[PDB]
Formats: structure tokens, sequence, C-alpha cells
């Protein structure tokens, strides 16, 4: 277990044979030493009387305990499940690394000695916003303005596409990247081209879900959050719908707007705040930033801004062609003839055009789409 | 002793890594108390290793490993060992563990390591290892022997 | 030419190292098993030493001794209350009313005294690491550094001056200003500067959820400052713990009037903090309540502004002390391109024209470039600016 | 069945037995399950259990 590190060679050179001859002495002469050990005094099978005697002295019934506190000395404090506070000393396998408060310590059975320490895998919070799968197909899938494409990428995957263009430039990645755009923008979408490339931990976070109803919550949620996100691993954590700060208001909650306003506050806290976060980025977007806390945007905070306007009639063209890949559609119609449709048509719109007509397509079960199709959809989209 | 010696004075210098593995193997069977053997043996393992630099450093480790598991006799021998291997080259590595090993309690292993710093500077006029010097004389200005070495 | 030749053994020495590696014992993943070479000792003595020598000896909380004679109390939060008394081992000096230790399990007599309890909710708040922000790196603001040190540092490096002088020190210090113009790029720079512990009260981390639950979290980070020696407590966004009492018709907003009463409460009078030095750090400063502001308590009132004409030169050499960029640039003249734009624009700016320089081929910053990065972060980036809405400092 | 009847009156005075859900399970017969007013703990496996 990382033995050796040194790899520089990568050729057959006689530096590397050398190397690889001196290792193998080394755990030779180290093997010899210790063979001899057992061969002249071995005084018991250290294979299983060892783990026997560590079973039958740490009490064989190990209860579900918790470390509240740290003492090095042969000693620790914390509080018995059913309440009870203990004084649990530490054990000889005790490989006091784990010393925080929370980690289940499990004490003896006979004398109720700290005996092994309680493997934790739940991260509630994390695991309530951990991305299991990517969720969509390459960049390739957003389409037509690629004008962030580039920019988010140098954003987020650039820092981690080979992090020495930056560092030979002598700089750090932006600090953070905030996509607003119009309604239905696809700012979504860019998230999921964020995702399907990313190569780091990526949390989501619904943009009401800052916002609790007891108070005090939303800043804990919000320090949970950062705790997870920082504390797992290097991550891209969007908070999406973010105009949910203050815009909507629910009975839910017991606090008003100083709640909204101090979950703000934590959360502003929580992106620039006292210490070292680490290697975390941040890519949040909203569709209203009029009402936006000024402070949350200063940069510092939210470094890159980046702008999504509606498909260009350009673009039109290629969002067409990409959300509509695999349908089996006549020739009959010309997408055109709906590009100009609508005089304010968004990304959004396309989709639910081509799904209405896929609808409209399968009520007949026909096999293929008609433009009769199309032109009925596009009043049932726009026009409701 | 007069095998090894033997065989560390006709091997020297000529870089045969079979040899240095034998010698290193005699070096970590424990031996009881009254054989001096392993210094020898430690010396010829410099002796062989000093051809190639690639030796020196394979030696230097080897002996920063046997310091650490080495008996009494292998500890005071070490300094010595490193000392002839790194003779008017002061690599701050080999000087960084001369100046660990002459505060030792053992003050045979002190000497060695003194007279090692005093080879490995020869000639150099090393400012680090006059101030080390320096210091060490201030530390053991009580003993004779220390202050004459 | 004997590329095969060399793969094998080296695939055979890696196999080799760990067959022979799993002939001692390093293998069986345990779940929170420490190796078992490391914990030998304890095998048939010391495990018979370190588990049957001792006792759990479970701690508690004392009430009171009764005079006359050792008559000491042992209560118990969740166990129970009863008549009890210290072990052999301790002095009758030391009998602490109110005060967390353990009873012998079986004859019921505490044994061993403890440290009071931590509360790790105001425990996890220490520092514990300086930031990497240092003197150098914080140009700009050079009378407020000085005045900061003065309350800070100054007092506490040569207190012999101040004894001489026959002053109190200035008790603290609070750095109101526009939103990025240098709080916490400063207060980052305490923490690495001085060697007294700084503990920092996050504006958001006093407000609790029960009805005082959260003025508890004041105190014990008073007495958590006051056991040490020295200590200073920066708050940062103490627009949040409590602006002013404006009670009216049905209660509201009172709850944090109750936390910002206790933390001034435990901040001055009645045998005040003593050896702590505050330092506050408001982005809004408009709300603060009269009685938190009130000399005595944060007597220095340091603001931090936008730096006028040579404060942004020098944040252009300190931000800029790292990139490759030609040497053949005016800085001057883009310090004097910015009327008006905060610190943290100008290390934003230092980004923005090393991203802009990284963008297509060139691998050395150009005057250009940064003259281009202007145009966008302070003229393209104006619409919000963050500047307009807190300059008046509301 | 008589002698099971009397074989009865000391499983009567045997211990009872207690109520498990394992919440987790370990490897090589390791159990953490919920005791009812206390809580998990770790313990070992029975003898003929899948
Ligand atoms: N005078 C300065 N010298 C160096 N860096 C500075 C200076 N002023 C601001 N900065 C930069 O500002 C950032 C940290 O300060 P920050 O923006 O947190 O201040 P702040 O006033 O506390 O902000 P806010 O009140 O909005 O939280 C860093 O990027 C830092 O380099
Ligand atoms: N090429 C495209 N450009 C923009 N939006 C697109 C494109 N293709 C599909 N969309 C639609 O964009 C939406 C992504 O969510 P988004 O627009 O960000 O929602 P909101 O703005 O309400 O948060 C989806 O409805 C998706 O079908």
């Amino acid at each position: 277990a990382a033995r050796i590190p040194t790899v520089t060679p990568l050729t057959k050179c006689k530096l590397r044979l050398l190397k690889l001859e001196r290792i193998k002495d080394y755990l030779l002469m180290e093997e010899e030493f210790v063979a001899n050990q057992e061969r002249l005094k071995p005084q018991e099978e250290k294979t299983e009387e060892d783990r026997s005697k560590v079973d039958d002295i740490r009490g064989s019934p190990m209860s579900v305990g918790s470390l509240e506190e740290l003492i090095d000395e042969n000693h620790a404090i914390v509080s018995s499940s059913v309440g009870p506070e203990y004084y649990v000393s530490i054990m000889s396998f005790v490989d006091k690394d784990q010393l925080e408060p929370g980690c289940s310590i499990l004490m003896h059975n006979k004398v109720l000695s700290v005996v092994g320490l309680l493997q934790d895998e739940v991260d509630p919070m994390v695991s309530v916003m951990k991305v299991e799968k990517a969720p969509l197909e390459s960049y390739a899938d957003i389409g037509g303005l690629d004008p962030q494409i580039q920019e988010i990428k140098e954003a987020v995957e650039l820092p981690l596409t080979h992090p020495e263009l930056y560092e030979d430039i002598g700089i750090k990645p932006p600090k953070g990247v905030i996509l607003y755009g119009e309604p239905g923008t696809g700012k979504t979408l860019l998230a999921k081209a964020v995702a399907n490339s990313t190569s780091a931990t990526f949390l989501r976070v619904v943009g009401s879900e800052l916002i609790q109803k007891y108070l005090g919550d939303g800043p804990k949620l919000v320090r949970e959050l950062f705790r997870v996100a920082d504390d797992l691993s290097p991550s891209i954590v969007f908070i999406d719908e973010i105009d949910a700060v203050g815009t909507k208001r629910y009975d839910a909650h017991s606090g008003g707007e100083r709640e909204i306003q101090r979950t703000m506050l934590e959360l502003l806290n929580q992106l620039d705040g006292f210490d070292s976060r680490g290697d975390v980025k941040v890519i949040l977007a909203t569709n209203k930033i009029e009402s936006l806390d000024p402070a949350l945007l200063r940069p510092g905070r939210i470094d890159r801004k980046i702008e999504f306007p509606l498909p260009d009639i350009k673009t039109r063209r290629r969002i067409f062609t990409i959300h509509t890949s695999k349908m089996t559609l006549s020739d009959d119609v010309n997408l055109e003839e709906f590009v100009m449709t609508k005089d304010e048509f968004s990304g959004a719109d396309i989709k639910a055009i081509c799904t209405e007509a896929g609808l409209l397509a399968l009520r007949e079960r026909r096999m293929k789409v008609t433009h009769t199709d199309f032109k009925k959809a596009k009043e049932k989209v726009m026009f409701k | 002793h007069c095998d090894m010696t033997l065989l560390s004075c006709a091997y020297a210098g000529t870089g045969n890594v079979l040899k240095v593995q034998s010698l290193l193997g005699h070096c970590a069977q424990h031996l009881d108390k009254g054989e001096t053997h392993q210094g020898p043996a430690v010396l010829g393992i410099a002796m062989v290793a000093m051809a190639e630099e690639l030796g020196v450093e394979m030696a230097i480790r080897s002996l920063e490993h046997l310091l650490q598991y080495g008996e009494q006799n292998i500890r005071r021998a070490v300094p010595l060992a490193l000392g002839l291997l790194c003779i008017s080259n002061p690599k701050v590595n080999v000087m960084d563990t001369l100046s660990r090993l002459s505060h030792d309690s053992d003050l045979e292993v002190a000497m060695a390591a003194i007279i090692s710093l005093g080879l490995i500077g020869a000639g150099t006029n090393n400012a680090r290892i006059a101030g080390m010097l320096r210091n060490l004389s201030s530390y053991y200005y009580k003993d004779a022997s220390a202050l004459f070495c | 030419p004997y590329s095969a030749s060399i793969k094998k053994v080296e695939k055979e020495i890696k196999d080799m190292s760990k067959k022979v590696n799993d002939l001692i014992g390093i293998k069986e993943s345990d779940t929170g098993l420490a190796a078992p070479s490391q914990w030998d000792l304890v095998s048939d003595k010391q495990m018979m030493q370190e588990e049957q020598p001792l006792q759990v000896a479970r701690c508690t909380k004392i009430i009171n001794p009764n005079t006359e004679d050792a008559k000491y109390v042992i209560n118990v939060k969740q166990i129970a209350k009863f008549v009890v008394g210290l072990g052999d081992k301790v002095s009758p000096t030391d009998i602490e009313e109110g005060m967390r230790v353990g009873v012998d399990r079986n004859k019921y007599q505490i044994q061993i005294p403890l440290p009071p309890k931590i509360d790790p909710s105001v425990t996890m708040m220490t520092v514990e690491e300086k930031p990497d922000v240092t003197y150098n790196d914080v140009g700009g603001c050079k009378e407020q550094i000085e005045k900061m040190r003065e309350v800070v540092e100054l007092p506490m490096l040569h207190p012999e001056k101040f004894v001489k002088l026959g002053i109190d020190p200035p008790k603290g210090v609070l750095c109101y200003g526009p939103p990025g113009t240098g709080k916490t790029l400063l207060a980052r720079a305490v923490a690495n500067r001085t060697d007294a512990c700084f503990i920092r009260v996050i504006g958001s981390e006093l407000v609790q959820k029960y009805v005082g639950e959260g003025a508890r979290m004041v105190r014990e980070l008073f007495q958590m400052a006051r056991s040490k020696k020295a200590c200073i407590v920066f708050f940062d966004e103490v627009d949040a713990i409590g602006g002013a009492r404006f009670d009216d018709g049905v209660g509201g907003d009172n709850e944090v009037q109750r936390t910002m009463l206790e933390i001034v409460n435990q901040l001055d009078g009645f045998d005040a903090r003593g050896n702590i030095k505050v330092l506050m750090a408001t982005n809004r400063p408009d709300t603060l309540d009269p009685a938190l502001l009130r000399p005595g308590r944060l007597d220095r009132k340091v603001e931090f502004g936008l730096p006028d004409l040579e404060g942004r030169t020098q944040i252009f050499k300190i931000h800029t002390r790292t990139m490759n960029c030609e040497r053949d640039i005016r800085f001057e003249l883009l310090a004097r391109l910015c009327p008006n734009s905060t610190g943290a624009d100008i290390r934003s700016v230092c980004t923005e024209a090393g991203m802009y320089a990284i963008r297509a081929r060139r691998k050395t910053v150009t005057e250009k470039d940064f003259l281009d990065a202007v145009n966008k972060v302070i003229k393209g980036y104006q619409k919000f600016s963050a500047t307009p809405k807190y300059m008046v400092y509301n | 069945h008589v002698r099971a009847l009397k074989e009865e009156l000391q499983l009567l005075q045997e211990p009872g037995s207690y109520v498990g859900e394992v919440v987790k399970v370990m490897g090589k017969s390791k159990v953490l399950v919920k005791v009812h007013p206390e809580g998990k703990y770790v313990v070992d496996i029975d003898k003929n259990i899948d």
C-alpha cells in the first residue's frame, strides 16, 4: 500500500529495474526479519488467538453509543443511549481518528469499555440531494446557444479539464456562475449538460427547499447543505429557483420576511464565509433576478453572470432538428412552416409542440406524424 | 569479521547488487551480545554502493532503515558508512540525519556522527556544517572526548 | 527489446508483495477497527489492565456540598439525584457546586472530576486554523489596518506602554461599509495575524429555534471565550443577530431582541468579558441597535469604503502579485477607469483579466486584455453592481 | 406428551426473548437492530439463520 510512488521512468531504462530490485530486496529482508519471530518465539497462532482474545476481552455485546468529547489519555465521555452520560475509556484497538461528536462509540458489555467505532452510512442531507446517475446526454443535446457552453465549460469543467492552464496563468477558476434567463429558457437543460459532463460530486437543491417552516430551520438547512457538499468532495451544487428566497410567501413557516432574510444571510455566509470552503463550485439559476438580494451577487460570491435568451430564428432550426431526432415524421410537412408560427417561441415551445404532435399521431395509432398533427399541436401549446 | 571485511574490500566500487543484498541479510540477523560483525557489513555495503549515485541513494535508504531497526553496533557503524558514502559531498538529507544522530544518548554514536559530519564537509568549507559543528561544540562543552571529536 | 520481460517481473513482485502482506494480517476490512499491529498491547495484560483495572465511572452533575462535613450532593440529569461523596483521590478544596464529574459506578462516589461540558454547538465554532490572509495581501486600508491593530494587536503586542500611560486600551471595533468593501477579507487577516484565539460567530449561527434557545448560545460562546487567557471574537453579518426593538401590536421580531440583549450583557457590565476584544462586521449597519453601537462595548467604529484613487492601485498591485502579465501595463490607468468599485471587484477584475488572457491563445496577460476585462466586469456587470443599493448604508 | 408438558414447566422458567428489527446488517454475522425503547447495538448472529 503506497510502497513507492516513483513511476517517472515510464520506459525500459535500468533505473526502473534497479528501483524494483531494491524494493524487492527490502521486502525480502523485512519478510526474513518477520519470519524468525514465529520460528523462535511464536508463542501463539497470531492469526485467530489474537482475534479470539480480542473478542473475549472487549464486551461481546457492543452497543450503539455516541461520542461527544475527546479524552486522549485512556478516557472518553459519552452519553448512554438510554441517556446516562458515561466516562468510557479508550481500548487498545481504538484507532482514535474518528473522535468527533456524533459517531457512535461501542463499549464493552462486561465493563462497558470502548469496544468499537460506529461505521456511518447515512449522510441524510447529502443523500436527499446527491445525483446518482447522469441526467442527460452530452452537451451536444443542449443545442443552439453555446454562448455559455464555452463560458460554463471554462467556469466549471475547464478547472476540472486540466487545472494547469489556469495554474500557468496564475489565477483560480471563477467564483460562481448565475444563469438567469426568460421562463423556460432551458437553464435546467444547461444543468443537464453540466451533470452529464461533470466529473466531481454534484448536489441538487430545490429553490423553496431553503425555506423551512420552523423558525431558525432555513439557516440550518443552508449550513447543512454547505457541510455536506464541502465535507463530501469537490462538488458543483446548483440551487435552482433562487428567486424563491422572498418571492413566494407561505404560512407554513412561522417567521415572516425576517426568516427569508435570515436564510439569505446564512446562504451568503456559507458562500463567502470566514474560512476556506475548499474546492467547491456553485452554479445557480433564476428566472426573476430583479428581486434577488443584491449582496448575494457582488463579485466574490457569485462571479460569472450568464444570460439565456429565447432560441434564435437560426437557433430554432437546430433546436427543432434536435428535439425531433428519432421521430418517424412523414415528409408531408416542413418544419420551417411552424418555425415562424410563434413570434416568441422559446426552447420549451419546440419540445411541447413535438410532444403534442407525437401524442396526436398516437391517438390515431398512426406510424408517422402529419402536418395537421403539428398544426393542431401548435394551437394547443401556445393558445390555452 | 575477517570474512566480511575481505568480502567488502573485494567488491568495493563494483556495485554488485547481490553482494549488497547478502550483506543486508547478514545484518538483519539478530546476534547475541559480543559479535561486532555487523559494523564491517554496513561499511562493506557503503563501499559497494559508493560506485553508483542510484547505489548511493539506495544505500542511504537502507542505512536509514537499519538505523531504525539496527542494534547498537549497527547504530554506531551507520554514521561512519553514510559519511563514507558522501565524502566531500554535503547532501542536505545526510547532513540532517547526522545532525539528528549527533544528539543520541549513546556517546559513541555521537562521536561517529560528528566524525562523519567532518568527513562530509572536508574541503568544502560549508557554512551550515561549520554552524552545526559550533552548536555541537557548545552542547558538548563538558565532555572532553566529544569536544575533541 | 524485452518488453514482456520487465512487465512480467514487475507484476510478479507486485503480486508477491500482497501475497506476503496477507500472511501477517491487514485484511478483513472491519467497520471501525484498528490494525492488529495497533492494539497488540492489550492482549492478555494491557486489556486486563485497560479493562480490568478501570471502571466506567459515569459522569453527572453536582449541586452543592453541605457544611459541617464533606456532605456532597450527587445529582444525575437523567438518572436520579442522591446524597453521595467524592473519592479518596480528590481534594476537598475542589468541591465545586455544580461541577460535571463521574462517581464510582458501584460506590456511587465521585472518583474523578471533569472539565465543564463543551456544548458542541459552540465548541465547533473555533478557528483552530488561521486563514491564508496576511497583511501584505489586504492592502488598500492602511489606516483601518492601523486602527484594528491598535485594538487587537498593538495593545497585546507590548502591554507595557498602556500600563505606563495609564489608560484602558480601546475595547472593540465595528467595521461597517458597503458590501464587498473588504470586511471579511480583513477579518481573515486579523485571524491569520495575531495569536490569540478568534471565535467566528456567523450572524445566522445564533438564531435558535426554541424560545431563548439562541441566547444560551451567546452565554456559551462568552464562557468558552472567558475560559481562555485572551480572546478576540469576530462576528460577521451582525445585521442578523439583532437590529433594534420595534415591537408593535402582535409581538414580532422580538426574539432576536433577546439574543442581542444577551450578547450585549456578556459584552458590557457586571464583570464584563475583560480579556476579550470584539471585532464585528456589518454590511448594512443602518439597523444596528443604539445600545450595541454605544461606546464602551464597540467603541471603535472604523469604516471601510471604496478606495478612491490610490486604493485601487494598491489593490491591483496586491491581487495581481502572481499573474503573468506584460510588464508594459499601466495599472493606474485601470484604477482611474473604475470610478467606484469594491475591492472584491478588483480581485474579480484581476481574475477576469487572467481568464480573458488564457481564453484564446496568449500565455501572458495583456494591457488590452485587462482593459477588455474592465469593460465587462465594471462596465458590463454594472447593471446591479451591488454598490448603489447599499452605498447609503440602507 | 406428559414429558413435554413437564418440559414446558422449565421452558417457562427460562428468561424470555426480546424482539428485534435489524436496521443494518454487517458481514460475518454482525447485527445492529432497533431495541424497543433503547436503540441499537453491535452483536452477532445465531447458528441456523440465513
Ligand atoms: N483591501 C483588500 N485587499 C485585498 N483583497 C481585498 C480587499 N478588499 C476586498 N478584497 C477581496 O474581497 C474578498 C473578500 O472580502 P469580502 O468581499 O468578503 O468582504 P465583505 O465586505 O465582508 O463582503 P460581504 O459584506 O458582502 O460579506 C476577497 O476576494 C479579497 O481578496
Ligand atoms: N434547445 C433547447 N433550448 C432551451 N430549452 C430547451 C431546449 N430543448 C428543450 N428545452 C426545454 O427547456 C426546459 C429546461 O428547463 P428550464 O427552461 O430551465 O425551466 P425553468 O426556466 O422554468 O426553470 C425543458 O422544458 C426542456 O424541454
